[PDB]
């Protein structure tokens, strides 16, 4: 700023910036889709597991 | 002696010009917004995709 000679944009977009320091909102959609496809994926790999674990021993 | 002379003319008889900060705004590149947040939008939500998925490939591991 104080390179500046013209100095009285440097307030306006130091505040302007500062303003909308948020320049954008949080996401957090990893939390809907993520349970729903543990689910699906759990459920399948414990079957494959205990088949398995089961055919080894026969 | 002429150093005093040219001193006391260029000084007192004539300095800056007129000069705009307007004029100066055309010449410089102005602070604009950074429009969007830019929010992601949830994918892949549900078991559609589940069912679809354990379906659509049988290809066992092997």
């Amino acid at each position: 700023r104080s390179v500046l000679k013209n100095t009285s944009v440097i307030d306006k977009i130091e505040s302007y910036v500062k303003q909308y320091k948020p320049v954008k909102i949080d996401a957090s959609k990893q939390l809907q889709v993520i349970e729903s496809f543990e689910k699906h994926a759990m459920t399948n790999a414990k079957e494959t597991e205990s088949l398995v674990s089961k055919e080894l021993k026969d | 002696n002429v150093i005093q002379d040219l001193y006391l003319r260029e000084l007192k008889d004539t300095k800056l010009a007129p000069s705009t900060l307007q004029d100066a705004e055309g010449n410089v590149k102005p602070w604009n917004p950074p429009q969007k947040p830019n929010l992601p939008e949830l994918e892949l939500q549900g078991p559609e995709a589940l069912k679809a998925y354990t379906e659509q490939n049988v290809e066992t591991a092997h």
